[PDB]
């Protein structure tokens, strides 16, 4: 049985974003944590085979020199949006003489949220919802920010946050560390053992990616050493 | 008169024995609505609509179910209100169209036409739904005359000297071949119409309701506007004691 | 003037059962020749020629295009093209730029396909057709041409006399034109055979 | 065969494996659910319209409730079947006539007229986007040299001129006995075509109409514009009827 | 509002069969009988024109139309896509003369008008026409009869019958005629081939008859049609 | 079931099943109550949180300098239905240097989400509002539901366990009307707060509050600045 | 050109002349300038040639489709009102003149219509560069229910006025007869111009002309 | 050209010259420029003829299936509201000066202007057309309220006369049309029946 892709359930929520959620739960976790000292996004990478370079798997994103993203899921589908986010940056940027807040941001890119449908639509419109979930951490006027966004188009502000197939587990471990005041690297070490516990392989310098965001030093893409550095205090 | 294995799906689709089930289904969704009358006198035509209320935290006159379609023409809807009032819009601009085009206000029999061939327009492919909702267009001028029609969601109009939509549509229409319309006039029609309305309500399965009323004759210059409160406390306390016999 | 800019000379002429049809080789910009052998008569089919008189882009492009449609032609109907049908093939073409024309003069000449019976017309630069009986002339000195062939033209001429006429005609008229000539080709058709020759004309 | 179906043949315009159109044969039933019938005659200087004119309430202004339409002044129509259908068809009618009269500088033909709606809903007939309309119509008038003229359109997109038809539920015995009648060869004066139609319908349903029962429609040579017949002028022939 | 179905309605079956136009095919093969018979100085249309009852003007509507001075059309399968089909084929051989200013090949406009009925097979929201053609003409000498079917295929035909009992003419025309018939003889076979399933009294008005020689093409008045319907003349 | 998954298609009881499901949307939502005096509009939304770690949602967005809405549904339609009467405002006060009318924009969004609930292929909006504003007839409170119905209301409530609520302000209509500001957003709070088990009340982690009137364009109040509307409210009882 | 029109007692007489020019120099002395519309109704062009020749065309066209359809002769006011509306609808950018003359079901009629779409009704009519010369002679020379030849004398007479007194005319008479029964269309009605007999013989004889360069084709 | 248009009781008159000019020379000196629109309803036409004759065309055209829409005799006011909102809307491509006049159930005898600028009104009399200049101060001298129909139509008789007398681009003869409830009783006024004026000598 076939039915529009812009049907409701009789319990009120569209089915194909509703999907959209279901397949989120088949992607690479990712956690992020907000702290006035900065923001930090880990991710574990999934490396299928041996021969596959682990440098080509970015879940982790420049999205201007003030902001990230990390994404879980469809990944195809995340490209758009990133692409989307940073076009939107540029252009704010060009017009105001100024940098985006990351909920202007985050907002922007949900507003991509339920803009799929069949007809009375363009000929190049969206013909289903985006499977990924998304972690926007930046610095702006007001501090360091971690935001989260599902294909529902739903986002909100997290203080910690855990996406992916490890979602529920990760975010426990997560509500039992965290405290409003922690240091960056307390946050970065919460991160890093809540992922080794939860994936499956064993973590290393290569298995994952982590970045931060900091009042005084833009999107940092951690190296293989520093990892490493990190790691190394297990 | 009940088929529905594919044939009820859509109004591009024939029945096998020459209906369109949705248009009829629309109907239905007509009678299912709370009854609104209209009659016409020898100088003008008035409004009657049972409005009832699903809640006291409504403010009074929430949800109209009589329109000002123009300053000359009203308009009294029965069914679902959102499609009534789209519906309501499109009488409008027709109006307000005409009026740019020709330089006089639009005859009744006209918009009627016109508006009936726009609802039709919709009974007839399976990229639309029809509108559920049926409505009466009255109106008075002197070179013209008191005039009343009606049009269902099928897209028919006809001319009427009384007529009603809702639940209680024929137990209502029994009630205005009572009266004498012809002779009568808006004056005294109001008092008859809100008398019919407090008879065909039930008072036991529906809660409370809220009765509306609307004037367009000789005593208004031609103008449709609501009736006033006194008249409609008048007219409500003479249905309220012509229910005690 | 957009014809002159380039200018050349283009005429055909009837005989008994041949038909002839001649034009300079001169392809200048103003007043600077560039080329003494540019090519301003194609062949539409076996015993069916046009030529265009004008300016050269447009001659080369309304050549093409109408190569184009006669291949289309030819194709989809299981025949060579009449001349007639080409004609009102070239005035269709032309006349689709009705507010934006080609500029070139177009005139053919050649044998029907079926039978024999000799062609010759010429169209404007918005392709309406003229059919004659003895000449056809376009191109940057039309009058000298049509004072020529009002003058040597005879009716019934052999394939020999009808070569030696048009030759003239073309020779003389061309010579009293200073954008028109640097040589001048003539290509004479009957139903056995085509005779194309190069006169020896002024190269001035 | 023979009521065989695959597919969705019963539900859109397209063609069942005996290479019927079912939503076609299906809008014809649909012109039966007015109840009503239709009858179209004619004459030797004239053509007539007949209709059933039930108004089973007297709270409708009898007036309003008609199937004779004025398409133009020459030229006349009853439609028969679904209400709203009929009414677009008739503007689209007027449409087309004026059109004609615009683009080409002369009235347009009935022949021409009923040519160009069946034209238009065979469209109907071969899109399943849309279903065909649940009506049919029939138009009257006089014709430069041809003289009267009746024709006739259904929504199968098929449409012809005629001495006499109907249309409704009762046409088939109405066509029984227009042909029976026509095989006398009578003086197609104008009464006789009237009385003819009249008492086609009547004997049809076997009422015995008042005057406020039926609607006539006419048009004649001597007076080509379409003419619609008063109570009083109906109630004439009425009387007329009722002596032999 | 309205817009379309922007998908086909006619598809493959998985035995490989476009079963829609095998359909329209049905309905071709239910529909009066037509014959055509080219006849080396002509071509000859004929068809059953039996209406339905006294009531019917024969002589409004005409089941033998002419595209333009040189070519006609006969038909088998439903009236109004028959009707469709000429006012386009007459248009495209308009379009034709208008280009060329020469009347248009038969052959041309058969192929044209074949590709018309093959775009209702394979584009969006429409069926294919419930109809054959039988289309004459008079170009360049020759004389020519075409046959065109639903699917859009087109054939050259001597001779041949279409609608009902189609297969029966066909082998009656096979049999009792070929070439080197006069005009005359072949309106003789073709109303023979015609009676060969007129199951009544063939009056004048029961048939229509077109005829186009190298004189033009034009539909047979009823007085030439009871002058041959006499079994003879 | 056959008549479950179009807006274009009726049941054969004359109901549009789609639009009944669209309208299950809005008390998917957290609970929203909204009332007017004679001087003010009051909104006041309950924010729910995913986790203890993750921020609670926004219940209340500004439109206009005179009106502002509490959304309850889907939030991307939400945000579609609130910027398009940002829109209509902007364009009202561009074209005639006025402030809209809040009754014709509540007008203008029946119209809007009307349409989609007749066109094959399209769906109806997933979200409820609640309309306060302000005007030269006074304040207002509306309500808008996915079937495009719109209400003028004196009081309203609507989304999960929202019927408390409204038991509640059904009882205090009468005492609107007069009430000051803060009697007014008290009234707003025990309704609100009505919809929730005695396990669990009122913060300022979770409480929001938009207040237009003739002395106030339309303001938000989020965190410490609903501190001093909580603090002045009874213990409730159990 | 130098087209006119009249209309006698039993139909309609069509005239023009035959010289096309293009500059102050004559490109064809034998130019059909009488069109034909429909078997009943025939249109003389004056103006732009390519114009006249593609809009008669047209309209000839148009109303064979619509005679096709209708199974009738066409009638005259339909070709005027396709040819004015067309014309009107470019603004008077098609260069087309025209006489539109033919018999219908209603009789003889007669249309002139100009480039920019405006069309007269009149008993006679002339159009061209010659068209006050014809005028001239329609004003003086013009009686109400003419017999056919004397109508035809009236009219070659008109372009006669036209070929001799107007530069841009010039060649031969073309007429078109036209009753309720009858077309004749008479080609060179008239030749009152002749080219003089050449006095001397330029022939070249086969050798006189040098050439360069030969190559023989042979074709099948 | 020259127009005119008087409206009495029972219904309207209308008058215009016939002569229709390209350059200097008459391309017709018998013109038709009092155009039916309906059958009670005429129109005065000055300017281009194209222009005039195609707008007349297409006001037919929508007023016929307007009062068939409506099957009602169609107001004058409704035929001149066409001929206005074509000449206002396409005022900048259109040079036309039109007179809508004719009778009307409902209103009676009406007169209406709808001069190049696209406007429209309603006026006791109205002339228009290159000769209506010089006819201002005789039609202004002469009008009188209250005038019978024969009067009206002696009056324009005059108006054009003199009009086509002193204006180059008008004259030729005289068209005249009066419209009421009974109908249209056009008439032509030519030589000897057009009024004449007392030339000065010496
Ligand atoms: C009227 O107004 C009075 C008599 C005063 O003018 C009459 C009556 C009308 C209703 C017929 N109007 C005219 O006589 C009228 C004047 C006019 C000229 C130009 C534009 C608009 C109005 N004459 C015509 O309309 C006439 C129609 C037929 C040919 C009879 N055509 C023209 O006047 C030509 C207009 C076309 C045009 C030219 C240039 C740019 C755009 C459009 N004018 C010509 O000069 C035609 N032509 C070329 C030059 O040599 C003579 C022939
Ligand atoms: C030589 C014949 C085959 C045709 C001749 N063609 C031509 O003269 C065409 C005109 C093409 C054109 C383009 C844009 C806009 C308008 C016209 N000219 C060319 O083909 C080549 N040139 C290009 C540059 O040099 C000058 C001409 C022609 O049309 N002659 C007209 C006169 C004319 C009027 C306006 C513009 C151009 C020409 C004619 O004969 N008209 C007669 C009527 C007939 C042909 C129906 C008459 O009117 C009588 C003879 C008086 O001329």
């Amino acid at each position: 049985y076939d039915r529009g892709v812009n049907t409701f359930s009789p319990e009120g929520r569209l089915f194909q974003v509703e999907y959209a959620i279901e397949a989120i739960k088949l992607g690479s976790t990712a956690i992020g944590i907000q702290t006035s000292e900065g923001v930090c996004l880990a991710v574990e990478k999934r490396i299928t085979s041996p021969l596959m370079e682990p440098s080509s798997i970015e879940k982790i994103v420049e999205i201007d020199a003030h902001i990230g993203c990390a994404m879980s899921g469809l990944i195809a589908d995340a490209k758009t949006l990133i692409d989307k986010a940073r076009v939107e940056t540029q252009n704010h940027w060009f017009t105001y003489n100024e940098t985006m807040t990351v909920e202007s941001v985050t907002q922007a890119v949900s507003n991509l949220a339920l803009q799929f449908g069949e007809e009375d639509a363009d000929p190049g419109a969206m013909s289903r919802p985006f499977g990924v979930a998304l972690l926007f951490g930046g610095v702006d006027e007001k501090g360091p920010q971690l935001f989260h966004m599902d294909p529902s188009g739903t986002f909100v502000q997290c203080d910690a946050r855990a996406i992916g197939s490890a979602s529920e587990g990760a975010q426990s471990s997560l509500q039992e560390v965290y405290h409003k005041s922690m240091t960056l690297k307390e946050a970065i070490k919460s991160s890093l053992i809540i992922l080794k516990q939860v994936m499956e392989e064993k973590l290393n310098a290569t298995n994952i990616e982590l970045a931060t965001v900091q009042p005084g030093q833009n999107f940092h893409m951690f190296t293989k050493e520093e990892l490493e550095e990190v790691i190394k205090d297990i | 008169s009940s088929i529905g294995t594919g044939y009820d799906l859509s109004a591009s689709t024939f029945s096998p024995d020459g209906r369109v089930f949705q248009v009829e289904y629309a109907m239905k969704a007509v009678e299912n609505s709370s009854t609104a009358i209209g009659i016409r006198c020898k100088d003008g035509v008035v409004f009657g609509v049972e409005k009832l209320v699903l809640s006291k935290l409504y403010e009074e006159g929430s949800n109209k179910r009589l329109f000002n379609v123009d300053r000359h023409v009203g308009m009294a809807v029965a069914g679902l209100l959102a499609d009534a009032r789209s519906l309501a819009d499109i009488a409008r601009e027709e109006a307000s169209n005409f009026r740019s085009n020709f330089g006089y206000n639009i005859p009744l029999k006209h918009l009627a036409d016109r508006v009936a061939m726009y609802v039709h327009a919709y009974t007839l492919y399976s990229a639309v739904r029809p509108f559920g909702c049926s409505f009466m267009l009255g109106s008075y001028s002197v070179n013209d005359g008191a005039q009343l029609y009606m049009i269902d969601p099928s897209g028919v109009s006809y001319g009427y000297w009384g007529c009603a939509i809702g639940k209680a549509r024929q137990a209502a229409k029994t009630e205005i071949e009572k009266l004498q319309m012809k002779e009568m006039t808006c004056r005294d029609i109001v008092k008859e119409v809100a008398k019919i309305i407090y008879i065909v309500h039930d008072e036991v399965k529906d809660k409370a309701f809220e009765l509306e009323l609307s004037w367009v004759g000789e005593l208004t210059n031609g103008r449709h506007e609501i009736v006033p409160k006194d008249i409609r406390e008048e007219a409500e306390k003479y249905a309220k004691e012509s229910l005690k016999e | 003037s957009i014809m002159s800019y380039n200018g050349g000379a283009v005429m055909a002429m009837k005989g008994k059962n041949c038909v002839a049809i001649a034009a300079d080789r001169r392809f200048g910009i103003q007043a600077q020749m560039v080329t003494t052998d540019f090519q301003k008569i194609f062949p539409m089919g076996d015993r069916l020629y046009i030529g265009l008189a004008g300016l050269a882009t447009d001659v080369q492009t309304v050549a093409q295009r109408l190569k184009f449609r006669l291949n289309l032609y030819e194709l989809k109907e299981g025949r060579q093209i009449k001349p007639y049908t080409l004609m009102s093939m070239v005035a269709n073409l032309l006349y689709e730029k009705r507010f934006g024309p080609y500029y070139t003069e177009p005139v053919i000449a050649g044998l029907d396909p079926k039978t024999f019976k000799p062609f010759i017309c010429s169209l404007d630069l918005i392709g309406c057709p003229m059919v004659t009986d003895d000449f056809v002339v376009s191109g940057t000195c039309a009058e000298q041409m049509y004072g020529m062939c009002e003058s040597l033209w005879e009716p019934n001429m052999d394939p020999d006399h009808l070569f030696e006429t048009i030759s003239q005609a073309m020779l003389n008229a061309v010579d009293r034109d200073a954008v028109s000539g640097m040589g001048v080709i003539v290509h004479i058709i009957e139903k056995d055979k085509i005779t194309t020759r190069t006169l020896k004309a002024r190269m001035d | 065969s023979r009521g065989s179906s695959a597919g969705f043949d019963r539900h859109i315009t397209i063609f069942s494996p005996e290479g019927r159109l079912y939503q076609v044969e299906y809008a014809f039933k649909a012109i039966n659910q007015g109840g009503l019938t239709s009858v179209a005659v004619r004459g030797k200087d004239c053509a007539v319209i007949v209709t059933q004119k039930k108004v089973p309430d007297k709270l409708l202004d009898s007036s309003t409730v008609t199937h004779l339409f004025k398409i133009t002044e020459n030229i006349g129509c009853v439609m028969t079947g679904m209400t709203a259908d009929s009414r677009s068809q008739v503007q689209r009618a007027r449409y087309e006539a004026a059109n004609w009269k615009y683009k080409y500088g002369y009235e347009i033909p009935v022949d021409m007229l009923c040519k160009r709606i069946a034209d238009i809903s065979q469209v109907y007939t071969q899109n399943a986007e849309m279903r065909p309309l649940g009506c049919c119509m029939i138009l009257i008038g006089i014709d430069e040299e041809q003289g009267p003229q009746v024709y006739k359109c259904d929504p199968a997109g098929y449409y012809c001129g005629f001495k006499a038809t109907a249309a409704g539920v009762k046409q088939t015995e109405s066509t029984s006995f227009l042909e029976k009648k026509v095989k006398k060869k009578f003086d197609w004066t104008f009464e006789q075509t009237v009385e003819t139609a009249i008492t086609c319908l009547s004997t049809v349903l076997s009422i015995d109409f008042k005057p406020s029962e039926i609607e006539v429609g006419v048009v004649t040579v001597e007076n080509p514009k379409f003419r619609i017949l008063t109570e009083a002028e109906i109630d004439a022939h009425l009387v007329a009827l009722a002596e032999r | 509002a309205e817009r379309g179905y922007s998908f086909s309605l006619t598809t493959f079956s998985p035995s490989g069969k476009l079963v829609q136009i095998e359909y329209a095919l049905a309905a071709v093969a239910g529909g009066a009988p037509s014959v055509g018979i080219k006849a080396a100085n002509g071509v000859v249309l004929a068809t059953e024109k039996k209406q339905k009852s006294i009531l019917y003007d024969e002589r409004s509507v005409h089941k033998v139309e002419p595209i333009t001075k040189h070519i006609g059309l006969v038909y088998s399968g439903m009236g109004p896509d028959y009707r469709v089909l000429v006012h386009r084929a007459r248009k495209l051989a308009q379009q034709y003369y208008l280009v060329y200013q020469e009347p248009i090949p038969t052959a041309q406009l058969v192929q044209r008008v074949a590709s018309v009925m093959q775009e209702y097979t394979q584009s969006g929201g429409v069926r294919p026409f419930g109809v054959s053609l039988l289309i004459c003409g008079w170009n360049e000498g020759r004389p020519y009869l075409f046959q065109s079917d639903p699917s859009g295929a087109y054939f050259a035909w001597k001779a041949t019958a279409m609608g009902k009992n189609y297969v029966n003419g066909k082998t009656f025309l096979e049999k009792r005629y070929n070439e080197d018939l006069e005009l005359e003889d072949a309106i003789h076979t073709a109303i023979l081939t015609l009676k060969e399933s007129f199951e009544g009294q063939m009056t004048e008005d029961n048939i229509e008859v077109g005829i186009c020689n190298e004189a033009g093409f034009r539909r047979l008045t009823p007085t030439e049609v009871k002058d041959y319907l006499a079994a003879i003349a | 079931n056959q008549y479950d998954n179009d807006v274009t298609v009726w049941s054969p009881q004359g109901r549009i099943h789609q639009i009944e499901y669209a309208m299950e949307a809005v008390k998917q939502g957290s609970a929203t109550v909204g009332l007017k005096s004679k001087t003010h509009a009051v909104l006041v939304a309950l924010k729910r949180a995913q986790s203890e770690l993750a921020a609670h949602q926004k219940k209340i967005l500004h439109v206009d300098n005179h009106i502002g809405i509490s959304i309850a549904g889907l939030t991307a339609d939400a945000r579609l239905l609130c910027n398009f009467m940002r829109q209509e405002c902007l364009d009202s006060r561009f074209v005639f240097d006025r402030p809209l009318p809040v009754s014709r924009l509540v007008s203008l969004i029946g119209s809007k989400t009307q349409i989609p609930t007749q066109r094959y292929g399209r769906r109806p909006y997933g979200v409820g509002l609640l309309i306060a504003g302000y005007d030269d007839m006074g304040p207002h409170i509306f309500q808008t539901c996915p079937s495009a119905n719109y209400f003028d209301c004196r009081a309203m409530s609507i989304g999960a366990r929202s019927q408390s609520a409204r038991t509640y302000l059904e009882r205090h209509m009468s005492e609107f009307m007069e009430c000051n500001l803060n009697e007014l957003v008290k009234h707003g709070l025990r309704a609100l707060r009505e919809t929730l088990p005695a396990e669990q009340d009122l913060t300022t982690k979770n409480v929001s509050i938009g207040i237009v009137g003739k002395d106030l364009e339309f303001t938000i109040y989020d965190d410490d600045d609903v501190s001093p509307f909580l603090e002045g409210l009874e213990e409730r009882p159990q | 050109t130098t087209i006119a029109g009249v209309v006698y007692k039993d139909g309609i007489v069509l005239g023009a002349d035959t010289r096309a020019t293009e500059g102050m120099v004559v490109a064809d002395k034998n130019c059909s300038k009488i069109h034909f519309i429909s078997p009943n109704i025939y249109c003389c062009g004056a103006g732009t040639a390519a114009d006249t020749d593609m809009t008669t065309q047209l309209i000839s066209s148009n109303l064979e489709l619509h005679s096709l359809s209708t199974g009738r002769l066409p009638r005259v006011v339909t070709a005027n009102r396709m040819l004015k509306q067309m014309l009107f609808r470019y603004q008077g950018y098609i260069g087309a003149a025209l006489v539109l003359g033919g018999v219908d079901v209603t009789g003889p009629h007669l249309y002139s219509i100009y480039p920019h779409g405006s069309t007269d009704k009149l008993p006679y009519v002339t159009m061209g560069s010659g068209s006050l010369a014809a005028m001239a002679v329609f004003e003086d020379k013009f009686r109400p229910d003419m017999e056919e030849e004397e109508a035809k004398n009236l009219v070659s007479e008109a372009i006669a006025a036209g070929i001799f007194n107007d530069l841009g005319s010039g060649s031969n008479i073309d007429l078109c007869v036209i009753s309720k029964n009858k077309l004749d269309f008479l080609r060179p009605y008239t030749v009152p111009n002749k080219k003089g007999t050449r006095l001397g013989r330029y022939r070249c004889e086969k050798g006189t002309t040098a050439v360069l360069t030969e190559k023989i084709t042979p074709l099948e | 050209t020259t127009i005119m248009a008087v409206q009495f009781d029972g219904g309207v008159v209308l008058g215009a010259d016939s002569r229709t000019t390209t350059g200097s020379y008459i391309a017709n000196r018998v013109t038709d420029k009092l155009t039916p629109i309906h059958d009670r309803i005429f129109c005065c036409r000055s300017g281009s003829a194209a222009d005039t004759q195609a707008v007349a065309d297409a006001v037919t055209y929508q007023l016929g299936f307007h009062s068939i829409e409506l099957n009602e005799p169609p107001l004058v006011h409704t035929a001149a509201s066409l001929f206005k909102e074509m000449c206002y809307r396409y005022r900048e491509d259109l040079m036309a000066g039109i007179i809508i006049a004719g009778w009307d159930p409902q209103e009676g005898g009406q007169v209406y202007s709808v001069p190049m600028g696209g406007m429209m009104v309603r006026q006791s009399f109205a002339i228009g057309g290159s000769g209506s200049s010089y006819i201002y101060g005789y039609v202004d001298a002469t009008y009188r309220e209250g005038m019978t129909k024969e009067e009206c139509l002696q009056f324009t008789a005059n108006a054009l006369a003199l009009a086509m007398e002193r204006d180059g681009s008008s004259g030729g003869v005289i068209r005249l049309a009066a419209i009421a409830e009974s109908g249209v009783e056009r008439q032509v006024l030519l030589g000897d029946q057009i009024p004449k004026f007392a030339v000065a000598t010496l």
